[PDB]
RNA sequence: ACCUGGUUGAUCCUGCCAGUAGCAUAUGCUUGUCUCAAAGAUUAAGCCAUGCAUGUCUAAGUACGCACGGCCGGUACAGUG
RNA sequence: ACGGGGAAUCAGGGUUCGAUUCCGGAGAGGGAGCCUGAGAAACGGCUACCACAUCCAAGGAAGGCAGCAGGCGCGCAAAUUACCCACUCCCGACCCGGGGAGGUAGUGACGAAAAAUAACAAUACAGGACUCUUUCGAGGCCCUGUAAUUGGAAUGAGUCCACUUUAAAUCCUUUAACGAGGAUCCAUUGGAGGGCAAGUCUGGUGCCAGCAGCCGCGGUAGCUCCAAUAGCGUAUAUU
């Protein structure tokens, strides 16, 4: 006897002044953990015929007792629409976007700092 | 304060916007335009709230700055564009067009109109005036000016105008016998037939209405939009005909159903 | 899985999908290319008799006891409940996508539209009464079968005959044809897939218990053929 | 200014009189038939029961044809038929006047369990649901205090996980066969 | 030690509280034997009714 | 006889005492799991080290910083800045 | 004595609070003046006076936390000098930049909600409970008691992988492996009682009473009852 992992897609609507659908997932899983957002999209891929690339999945949440997640996916019309539209930080979570290696504080430091100079040694400023 | 205020805090907005309260401290503040900032619907707020098409404020300024979204004809970018009463939203992306309509719960209606329909919208007369070189103007509710106008057009008149030319195609007069809506107060969406008018000099007139139900209620003359010509509206009428219905008469009719069933 | 005796099944029309029911009072879904298991459905508040399916990923139960038809949207994850005639409903069937007809122990024969909450047809007392002068009640209904896309319904009991029945249009109307002379309990009815035939389950004993006894009755398996002429 | 809520209230209040036989000696009883676990369980549930109470009799001191009486009290009435303390033949204020404070104690999950056969003993019945072996429908509840509703109740059983629900064997049994 | 849980605090008590209670009043019994006495005397001197005035 | 107890030969008046529940201020002993919320106050609107809290560019106002750069003799200005 | 929407308590009428997250007003250490601008008598703008106060080569120069953190206010004392513009909205030439406004976590049982610290069986031995009673007495039993033994089921506090969450995280919810007999993996706070020697003090009615008693000749290698229960007390003022 073996376990199976249940994907089921309610509220399907196509928002097409976003280039997309979007959906509500519900993953039942009866005797594992939570299902990882990867697994979620390649099988959500081969139900819909599309590439995993564009598929983006978030806001999963565990019902109490263990049996059944809900959580919300998009599937976009083209990876250019997705990059286009898309926030930077779940393109991020794809390894498509990279943030800045800093902090607010040093940023406004160095701001501060700059506001005493005048001319070009503005750009000499550290 | 020493000078205009910018912000509105989530619960001094207007009621009918249906916001909750944990979402956040602050509600869009409308921007100035054609209506006042207690009787209108920011562009936002029907995009992502009432139509769901947008989950967040960056969503609907992405939706707006492809320009698909077209307000009485024209394309409008500002997300807090303050739309009003009689007003025509156009998506042809969706294949969709809405006129803001006041249902019987005193909220702009999520009501659909044919394409044909979406060419013309009404608009209430509220001043005449002779301006330069003799002309006369006509201003709507809208802040809409059109030059030479009909002469039998007077103030509390409603006029048919075409979206795509600006003009006057035909109007309705006020007169006793004619439908209208309320546009403010306690009887807010309600539509019936004028019976009489009362005038008070030096103040406000009031006006008596009665709907298809027979029920009356009165208003004050500014809060009242002439909507038809006798009992037939030229406007199409949202899911509820304007009649406001109690408790005891939905029973009634719940009533009725289930003696008729079976 | 199941706790307790199972008593119903069905394949999903088309599929390796699998329904059962049981006196559990629980439904459980399974598939058998895959050898495993999917989940558990609940709802009925008395131990289920019968369960039917077709090519929709949908299924059927009869209450029994509890006096309820319940309809499955599996994959919609919703029920809709039915309440009909009085007594246990002991067996249904389906007659196409949207209609079934289901038979119960105080001899009523019920025809069902799946988008409505009551009986369209209600046929009381299908296989008349039985029992001495002052304490007559009628036959218990032990068997139901339809045929697929048509309006022939099979009715079966221990009266020593099978009863045939023609749907009105509508399905509003349960109209009696023929009676075929068999003696004993008529346990199980299934029409051909063509429609040639039917088959009946004979037995000397109610399937379910051995409240009666029938001694002229032979445990065979029945071929019945049906011939039409125009 | 922020986003956060400041409602909230207080589901019971300490006795009047706080030296008294009879109430200790009722308190004594009421716990001890339900296995509760002290004083404040059954002030809120008094609580509980003088808030119904007085809305019905303020419901009563109205007219008989008065609108908001009839409104509200059928409001009031379907809601006690619907958590199982009143009769669907009871429907009226004076039945709600003849209320007492076991009906709604006996509408607890806890007591459910016992009066069911599931358990042996009221806090054996506690100890199951607290440990995770009672399902209502599909849900796994682990509150004593949960208010079991009419038509939740046929729907009580062993969750599906449960060693007593045909799940796998706990962590003593599994430690006992190694041993073995 | 029983101090430490005040559910079975409580338990003990109400336990406790019952057997106290037979000394005031006769606990309801069914014949689930045939009846064979009283299995303590029969007193036939003190009178237990309750005078109405 | 408008709570329960006290202050008389009897009946009273006036001053009184103790018990019963809360709000505020300050302060103790204890505190395994979890959810939500709060945080003023020396009549001192008394005094403040350090850092941060207000900036902003589209195809579309002004680029002769090689600061970087493609094409070149068409060479007023490619483009980024 | 900032005002109101409002909070508490009432049978009602009222009474007492309202600095405090919404609306309106006022101020930016104190009194006056002014520039720019559509809008300011602006103070994270400017000028002079009063009071404070920093650097200095002694000539001069620079200031305003009743913004967010943080320090001081005789020696005596209570939230982080944290993360982010992902949400809500605002400003700009702007779809893209900025925002201690806001959001996210941390921090004294001050306040509100849920809720563990065990459950189920068995064995052996005894004969006495219990209620009302101002020391007398009257009722009464289908059990009670034993710091007595025995068994194999259940589970989370915790330890420790992986998901899920989220701007990134934490928490909650899932989940593999460990995790219970004195289950010592040991609940508290207030009130009221008992028990004692070759011991100490005080007063007497020879042999007693009071207060109290880890202190005795030697010797140094875990009593009971009551109220509440993760809560429970005290002082001042008052209703
Ligand atoms: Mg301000
Ligand atoms: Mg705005
Ligand atoms: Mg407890
Ligand atoms: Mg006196
Ligand atoms: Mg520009
Ligand atoms: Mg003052
Ligand atoms: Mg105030
Ligand atoms: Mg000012
Ligand atoms: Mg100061
Ligand atoms: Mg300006
Ligand atoms: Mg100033
Ligand atoms: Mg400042
Ligand atoms: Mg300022
Ligand atoms: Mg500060
Ligand atoms: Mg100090
Ligand atoms: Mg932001
Ligand atoms: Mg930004
Ligand atoms: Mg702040
Ligand atoms: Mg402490
Ligand atoms: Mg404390
Ligand atoms: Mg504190
Ligand atoms: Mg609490
Ligand atoms: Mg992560
Ligand atoms: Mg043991
Ligand atoms: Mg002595």
């Amino acid at each position: 006897m073996n376990d199976t992992v249940t994907i089921r897609t309610r509220k399907f609507m196509t928002n097409r002044l976003l280039q997309r659908k979007q959906m509500v997932i519900d993953v039942l899983h009866p005797g594992k953990a939570t299902v990882p957002k990867t697994e979620i999209r390649e099988k959500l891929a081969k139900m819909y015929k599309t590439t995993p690339d564009v598929i983006f999945v978030f806001g999963f949440r565990t019902h109490f007792g263990g049996g059944k997640t809900t959580g919300f996916g998009m599937i976009y019309d083209s990876l250019d629409y997705a990059k286009k539209n898309e926030p930077k930080h779940r393109l991020a979570r794809h390894g498509l976007y990279e943030k800045k290696k800093t902090s607010r504080k040093q940023r406004k430091e160095r701001k501060n700092r700059m506001k005493k100079v005048r001319g070009t040694a503005k750009a000499n400023v550290g | 304060a020493r000078g205009p205020k910018k912000h509105l805090k989530r619960v001094a907005a207007p009621k009918h916007w249906m916001l909750d309260k944990l979402t956040g401290v602050f509600a869009p503040r409308p921007s100035t335009g054609p209506h006042k900032l207690r009787e209108c619907l920011p562009l936002i707020i029907f995009l992502r709230n009432r139509l769901k098409y947008a989950l967040t404020g960056d969503e609907v300024k992405k939706i707006c700055m492809q320009r698909f979204i077209k307000i009485d004809g024209k394309v409008r970018t500002d997300i807090t564009y303050p739309a009003g009463f009689m007003d025509v939203i156009s998506i042809d992306k969706t294949g969709e067009n809405f006129r803001l309509i006041y249902d019987t719960k005193g909220r702009f209606a999520v009501h659909r109109i044919t394409p044909e329909e979406a060419k013309y919208k009404l608009c209430k007369v509220r001043k005449i005036f002779v301006g330069t070189k003799g002309i006369p103007h006509l201003v709507t509710h809208d802040a809409r000016t059109i030059r030479y106008p009909d002469p039998l057009i007077k103030v509390n008149d409603t006029i048919q105008i075409d979206l795509e030319t600006g003009k006057i195609t035909d109007f309705i007069k006020f007169d006793t016998g004619n439908l209208c809506m309320v546009t403010g107060g306690a009887n807010l969406g309600r539509i019936g037939v004028i019976t009489n008018r009362e005038r008070h000099p030096g103040s406000f007139d009031v006006v008596h209405v009665k709907d298809a139900n027979g029920n009356s209620f009165a208003t004050r003359l500014s809060n009242i939009f002439v909507i038809g010509k006798g009992n037939k509206p030229w406007i199409s009428l949202p899911r509820g005909k304007g009649i406001r219905l109690t408790i005891a008469e939905e029973r009634d009719k719940r009533l009725a159903a289930k003696q008729s069933s079976g | 899985g199941h706790r307790d005796a199972v008593s119903g099944l069905a394949f999903r029309r088309g599929t390796h999908q699998l329904y059962s029911t049981s006196h559990d009072r629980s439904v459980k879904v399974w598939n058998v290319a895959e050898n495993s298991y999917v989940e558990t459905l609940f709802g009925h508040q008395d131990a289920v008799a019968a369960l039917d399916a077709l090519s929709r990923e949908c299924c059927v139960t009869a209450g029994g006891r509890d006096g309820t038809v319940r309809v499955w949207k599996i994959p919609e994850e919703s029920q809709l409940v039915f309440y009909g005639h009085q007594g246990s409903i002991d067996c249904i069937h389906l007659i196409n996508e949207e209609h079934m007809v289901s038979g119960a122990d105080d001899g009523s024969v019920a025809l069902w539209g799946l988008s409505k909450k009551r009986p369209l047809a209600l046929q009381r007392e299908a296989h008349g009464l039985r029992g001495e002068p002052g304490l007559e009640q009628p036959f218990w209904i032990s068997s139901v079968a339809a045929l697929l896309n048509t309006d022939l319904v099979a009715t079966g009991s221990h009266s020593s005959c099978v009863r045939l029945w023609q749907c009105g249009e509508g399905f509003r109307q349960l109209d009696l044809l023929c009676d075929i002379p068999l003696v004993g309990f008529i346990n199980s009815l299934k029409f051909s897939s063509s429609g040639d035939f039917l088959v009946a389950g004979v037995g000397q004993e109610h399937r379910l218990g051995r409240w009666w006894r029938i001694k002229e009755a032979r445990n065979s398996v029945c071929i019945i053929p049906l011939r039409r002429v125009p | 200014p922020v986003a956060r809520s400041w409602v909230c209230r207080k589901t019971y209040v300490t006795p009047r009189r706080p030296f008294e036989k009879s109430r200790l000696d009722q308190e004594l009883k009421l716990i001890g038939e339900y296995g509760l676990r002290n004083k404040r369980e059954v002030w809120r549930v008094k609580f509980t029961l003088a808030k119904i109470r007085k809305a019905a009799r303020e419901l009563l001191t109205l007219d008989e044809k008065d609108p908001r009486r009839l409104f509200e009290g059928n409001a009031l009435l379907r809601r006690l038929v619907r958590i199982g303390v009143l009769d669907e033949g009871k429907m009226k204020l004076d039945y709600i006047l003849g209320l007492k404070i076991e009906d709604f104690l006996e509408r607890r999950l806890q007591t459910q369990v016992f009066k069911l056969g599931l358990a042996k003993s009221i806090h054996h019945a506690r100890v199951l649901i607290r440990q995770r072996h009672i399902r209502v429908r599909k849900q796994v509840v682990n509150i004593p205090s949960f208010i079991v509703r009419l038509d939740s109740q046929k729907h009580i059983d062993f969750s599906l996980r449960s060693p007593y629900g045909g799940g796998r064997p706990g962590r003593v049994k599994r430690k006992n066969a190694k041993k073995g | 030690k029983i101090d430490r849980n005040p559910r079975v605090k409580h338990r003990e008590k109400f336990r406790r509280a019952k057997i106290r209670r037979r000394g005031q009043v006769r606990e309801v019994r069914k014949e689930e034997q045939r009846y064979s006495g009283e299995l303590s005397g029969i007193r036939a001197g003190v009178k237990k009714s309750i005078k109405l005035k």
